């Protein structure tokens, strides 16, 4: 009714612990959600085009050009690891478990309330805001999935990470088909590059509504909304990293003289010829057997084309990485591509105090070693003569169509039927945790923005909108814009994420790294004097694994 | 030890092209050397011409190219200018994260 | 945009010793690996020290080894030159350097700062 | 007790015929093993650097930095063929056999003798062995893969290949992390490259034990170990190749003339012009169909960059390739990336004999065609107007780079969504027969080293130890090294290897390829007037297959 | 018999995790112990006199003056953590657990070997070691606790924590009663203090010998010995530590002024006057009301004379004290009275390469806050009058007994009924695990050297011994030394110690200590390169609690 409450708040972590080393990890996450009414009702299919800024000769990686429906309703995404965990959790999670599963995920909304605003004519501002009992929220569950895939923490739009903070939800839109082409140039291109968008293909068009898709739920006052328990079918989730680099997988090589005092100058020596050595190579025409030559039983990682653009029907696009730059863990400089960079606002882990739209941004460096060091990769020739010679040897440095500021590796590609790879970390806060697969044919073996992926399905995008509130006058056959009463919403939504999850072992003498407070960071996990709150990011897989 | 040598002097008549030389007494320069060029004025600091054997700083005129000729590092100058007058430093990268400096060519345009 | 100031150069007895300051702007200081060039009077360039990686590793031309230390302050975004044991040689303008690649660098000075003269003379 | 035997010796293979032309072949392997006492009792973090060799421009292939824990434990290792087949079975199973199968695995140790060596102060050199019959020796079966994975056959470390001949355990090690990194050069690169060994990373670390990690089994005289059973998951192992190329899948070509008289000169005509001809190719802007062009359903083999090093964090490695080089049967000398070569000493096939450190090698050629010829690659132009002029076609021969030896095949990766291509065959009687494989979230399709591969795991090592016999004037506190009683062991170690194999089946009219004794080889199976014997490398993949 | 071995090498620790966050810890701990026959077969009564040291005026601290009778008997201890834990389950325990029990504890001897030793007349030495079959071993375990309790873990002579370093047995003693007579002095007292020895009281007389009281097990090589289980009924052992003085325990007073911009220097304000303020105070004749004098629940922590020396019969020893110095985390120089010193030999923590007789020391500092900082102090008198006058308060600085050096906190104890405090942590790896609790009629509320503590009982101490190896020529009525042939013993000793503990919660919206290998600590796990191992101490109670 209009004075019950119809849920319950409940924010907390749940840690039951079961036989054989297993742990339930139940997160519930409570929100109060203000939402506005639509600036529009209707929907509308929005061209952005910024092809001033692509003009510019070199600034195709700049293009924004697309297509959306823009909808009116709201998307309610709470698909970030934020949402479910604070600093403790995650520091208690990523540090006694190894692998982590994702169980289940229930979502509901409940004591919604609708208030309308009344204005006064007063010239100085005055207004008031008055309960409309009789008002409806719209509540759409997408549960069949027709609706296009839209996660929100690839945009930094989904609901707050702090329990006492309220949030708010994203107005929905989704890509609309469109053709575009753009010829890349270069500071110092004569003439116009070809820089045309030529519209929409009529065969791939898809016009999507919730109201022709989905039930819509009525919900007043005293109305509540549950989704059910929705249970997922992904894959363990790693909470270790592999340090194994090809040159680390096997039986090292015997040294027959070892060192005979402590140092960092002695070193053991093998003591044998490199081409006096035994054992196996794939080098069929050369007798040295060394490090670097020696047979192993597969590639950890593999070498992709960096920073290169691929065009398509849609314009260009970056082409993705599994891993992140080799390197990166010696020299923080050095991450850049397969290094995903987080750009967050003041409800995602910014300090809740700053002013300005400039967002806090960080890069994730992950433990595991299956990056690239280009700069150290080379060719050369079969014959192998060594010391190779200036025209046997293609190096990092040579350039590659005349570019001194391109070599072989940006467009080297090593992925092939021995390359092993692993699964992307979890980014905490501010990373996705499931994600829906790609309903083509052949899917890729991996997404590089989420650790889990729906085989199937995954549960369906929750919608919600203000029901119009229309004046008396209304009048359907007007062309001018529909007239409402001002009204919002302020509604509770409460989830449930399941984890199964695997307490680590110790498996070496040495102890292992482990996320702690410590003066440095002290602050990083407590309010300020005024309130100021921030969520700095954290690894996740800490703990090392033998690949091999 | 490592010695850049570079033409003491040279000279270019408006609008031609003259064309700097940086080798190296023992070996060799290449693209791994990273070769860049360098223009200073009297009582003032180097200005960076070129880096990376080819890559111009933004704002610096076209007329200045960079390339590997032979064994060295060339710096050519087409339809040089009266403000092109200036001494001409060679940086090469010696591997690890070594640098050295040639002795500079002072270029004057008649 | 990027600017580089140099400070600290000033007349100082052999043996001596003098730290020069740099401060820069309109960049990350930390994203850029720096250095220290010095032109002796109507003498060339000639590198003294480079500082270079997340890790600030530091490599030293021969004439400077032992005696000269370069290190960077990135909270501040100041490069400093501690000269010790200070001779008549090392009397020269020094200049800032910075490289232009942060992941890939161009192994040559990007930038220059206006300089610091530093005498040296009993 | 002291003088009761607690095994057998077994060296009998045995094929056991059963119903539907199945095979179960049981190989026995006995060997003599003689151990040593560990130099040292102690683990010791070793760090092994050349930076002198890889000081020279153009040496960096042969990079051998890196760290090793040197344990005082032994691996006994039989992960060879030869360890578990002679000429003789060998020959019968590659001749009579189309596909192989690993069933089980098992392995004891028997017979412990532990022997004490007294040494007189009598100038010229005396000694005398006494059974110490209370003596003990150290067995640690990792039954649950604790430890890293360490294969000896990659080393040419494993048992013995003669039953008559006693053989010696390897001492065991394992690769410690590291960071490493070297900037490749050539012959007249000036300066001093890049070149540092940087230390190891702290959340990288595993230090192992075998006393923290497995129970350990003290064997006197009258003990013995048996591991037990183990039963494998892999995959069946083919005994035959294919031979088709893409040039030879589908349908021929219709000869509307055929040859009128045999010989080499008279050639069938298809009697159709090329761009008259009916068919489907993928080049839709092209009337010609070829042999070349037209349309197969897949690829067979694939392109990529051979003697491409790449770098990883702890230095640069070779990228391994699946398949061999084509055209090394036409021409033996061609044999190089892809074709493992494998060096031995006199315990694994070399002639024993022989006097030196340098080992028998070989480099083995696959009968299977799945390789590439790159001299014989090009690319062109997408308009393909033929004859293709000068520059609308990459030839091998274009330099790339700028370096006239190397081309873009150097560089040229062809794998892909349609690339077929065949497991490593065996490589008798020195290749590996099982691998573990990755513990990574994305697995390799396929190893280079082995034919089979561990999905779940595979038995675990064996590792044996000297007990330390103590003096008596032991003193823990002591800084100096522990004074031993100078003890050796030796033990008769037995195992046991099923396969199941299915018997070949005749085709073809015609006869196939079989491994036969001749005059040329005839000697190669028997040994000399002295005693001296050798096992030469077999071929296992000899019976053709279609494969399509 | 001679050839079979009699028990297993076990040194592993397993982590079983029950229902409800419980988790059995079973440490395995395997040794080999190298014992020597005893140098005398008799028990002597030996008086240490160090009157030289003691007659220098000021070193009355330094007194060694007692009488011990000391035993042909060796001490078999394994009461320390090092010998059960390694470092990695030390992190895994003190990260993933708040509290451990004690379960039980079992040892066991195995594989006896004895061997005699004949020494050649050359004039060089040489000698020969023969197994004596016949030989046996005397063990002895005290299960009634009828011989002294002398715990091996304050003299840093428990068993080797390095599972493959060989380890030994200490040779055993007990203290014997005896009475002395010390007057203190200091540099500057003229004349010689009071210092004599006045021999034994017959009424406290306790003669102990392990064959009178104890039965004795002759172990021949062929035998074995198992203690049984023994199960404890000790108190829980806290693995958090409390924060909280008596300034943070309960309501914080109101802030009405609370700061209106983030920093450093703006604080919240209270708002009233301290004498306006409301609340309750112990303090029955002021009006003042702040944080140092309102009422608190209880105190924690307490104040004893620190570096006091009481006499009683058997001379002066030091007053202990519960808890540590406060202070000595914000600065470490700090750290002395409450705060233990542990000094290890290279069998039990010190870098194992390292020569001479200097032992590794480390002072350990509890991260709980209990303890007290004396410079802080103060008295003053019963009327308050503030700002307190000079002849109304007794300051730390203000001389007692006319002594600069010396003040009323020196002297001070504040032991009531209304202290707190908490028991010791553990320390690892050289702390004491379990220790007696004392007969005597009203007990110590906790014991300074182990965590845990027997009510009742705790298994009885294990005692070995080479039995008599005589020669042909032994004449018990001769007076000289009995002649024995030289003979030792090398034995392995299996324990296994079981602790029940239960998982930590996260409490708290921030992450709390843990940990952690880093770049400073990360080869202190890692033997070097000649294998040098050595064990730094960890802290146990790194998550806080809160105590109010």
């Amino acid at each position: 009714g209009v004075g019950i409450s119809t849920g319950t708040f409940n924010n907390q972590t749940e840690f039951k612990f079961l036989e054989n080393g297993w742990v339930y990890i139940t997160a519930n996450s409570s929100r109060l959600v203000h939402l506005n009414m639509p600036e529009s009702e209707n929907y509308r299919r929005v061209v952005v085009n910024n092809l001033d800024k692509t003009a510019v000769n070199g600034n195709m990686a700049l293009d924004d050009t697309h297509a959306e429906i823009v909808t009116p309703w709201s998307l309610v995404d709470a698909n970030a690891w934020g949402v479910w965990f604070n600093p403790g959790d995650w520091q208690l999670i990523v540090n006694t478990m190894s692998e982590l599963h994702l169980v289940s995920f229930e979502q509901e909304i409940f004591n919604v309330v609708l208030k309308t605003v009344s204005e006064s004519a007063t010239q100085p501002p005055t207004k008031v805001y008055n309960n409309d009992l009789t008002a409806s929220l719209m509540v759409a569950l997408d549960s069949n999935n027709t609706m296009p895939f839209t996660p929100a923490a690839m945009r930094s739009e989904t609901l707050g990470f702090y329990p006492w903070k309220p949030t708010i939800p994203t107005p929905w839109r989704y890509y609309f088909q469109w053709d575009r082409t753009l010829i890349p140039s270069h500071t110092g291109t004569s003439g116009t590059p070809t820089n045309i968008y030529h519209g929409t293909d009529p065969d791939d068009v898809q016009f999507y509504t919730i109201e022709n898709s989905v039930p819509v739920h009525l919900l007043r006052t005293g109305d509540e909304f549950a989704t059910g328990t929705f249970f997922f079918d992904c894959k363990p989730c790693r909470l270790t990293h592999t340090w194994q680099t090809n040159r680390a997988l096997g039986l090292p090589p015997f040294l027959n003289s070892l060192p005979q005092s402590e140092g960092g100058t002695n070193f053991g020596y093998i003591g044998v010829q490199q081409d006096k050595r035994r054992g196996v190579t794939q080098m069929g025409n050369t007798n040295y057997i060394t490090e670097a030559t020696i047979m192993r039983p597969a590639e950890v990682g593999y070498s992709a084309p960096y920073y290169s653009f691929e065009a398509s029907t849609q314009g260009p696009f970056k082409t993705p990485i599994a891993a992140g730059r080799g390197g990166a863990q010696t020299d923080e400089n050095q991450a850049a591509d397969g290094d995903p960079r987080y750009a967050f606002g003041r409800q995602h882990g910014q300090k809740t105090t700053t002013t300005g739209e400039t967002p806090e941004r960080f890069t994730y460096i992950a433990h595991q070693d299956t990056g690239r060091y280009p700069e150290g990769d080379w060719i050369q020739n079969i014959n192998f003569n060594l010391p190779v010679t200036d025209d046997n040897v293609l190096l990092p440095t040579d350039p590659i169509g005349g570019k001194t500021g391109i070599n072989y590796t940006n467009i080297f590609n090593t992925y092939g039927p021995l390359t092993a790879l692993n699964n992307v970390p979890p980014v905490y806060p501010n990373g996705q945790i499931w994600d829906k697969e790609f309903d083509t044919d052949l899917k890729p073996r991996l997404h590089v923005n989420a650790p889990f992926v729906c085989q199937n399905n995954c549960p369906g995008q929750l919608f919600v909108k203000v029901a119009p509130n229309l004046t008396n006058q209304y009048d359907p056959d007007a062309s001018a814009n529909m007239s409402r009463i001002v009204t919002y919403s302020d509604f509770w939504w409460k989830g449930k994420l399941v984890f199964k999850a695997k307490l680590r072992a110790s498996h070496t003498w040495n102890p292992i790294q482990q996320m702690s407070i410590n003066v440095d960071n002290q602050f990083n996990y407590v309010p300020s004097n005024i309130g100021g709150m921030k969520i700095v990011y954290e690894k996740s897989q800490l703990a090392p694994r033998k690949l091999y | 030890q490592t010695v850049v040598t570079q033409e003491p002097s040279l000279s270019v008549s408006p609008g031609g092209t003259v064309t700097l030389t940086c080798g190296l007494s023992s070996g060799s320069v290449s693209t791994s050397n990273y070769p860049g060029w360098y223009q200073q004025t009297l009582g003032r600091a180097p200005r960076t011409i070129i880096y990376r054997t080819s890559s111009r700083p933004s704002g610096v005129p076209n007329r200045f190219s960079g390339s590997i000729s032979g064994n060295k590092a060339a710096l050519t100058i087409t339809g040089a200018q009266p403000e092109d007058e200036a001494d001409y430093y060679c940086s090469l990268y010696m591997g690890s994260y070594t640098y050295v400096f040639g002795s500079g060519t002072q270029l004057t345009v008649l | 945009e990027v600017q580089l100031v140099e400070s600290g150069g000033d007349l100082v007895k052999p043996g001596g010793s003098l730290r020069l300051s740099c401060v820069a702007s309109g960049f990350t200081f930390s994203s850029y690996n720096m250095g220290w060039v010095r032109q002796a009077p109507g003498k060339g360039l000639q590198w003294v020290a480079w500082i270079y990686g997340s890790r600030s590793s530091t490599n030293y031309a021969d004439a400077v080894k032992g005696r000269f230390t370069i290190s960077r302050d990135n909270a501040k975004n100041t490069l400093y030159l501690q000269m010790n044991s200070l001779r008549a040689e090392d009397t020269a303008v020094y200049y800032c350097a910075r490289d232009g690649g942060s992941p890939a660098a161009y192994y040559g000075m990007d930038y220059w700062g206006p300089g610091t003269s530093l005498f040296v003379s009993s």
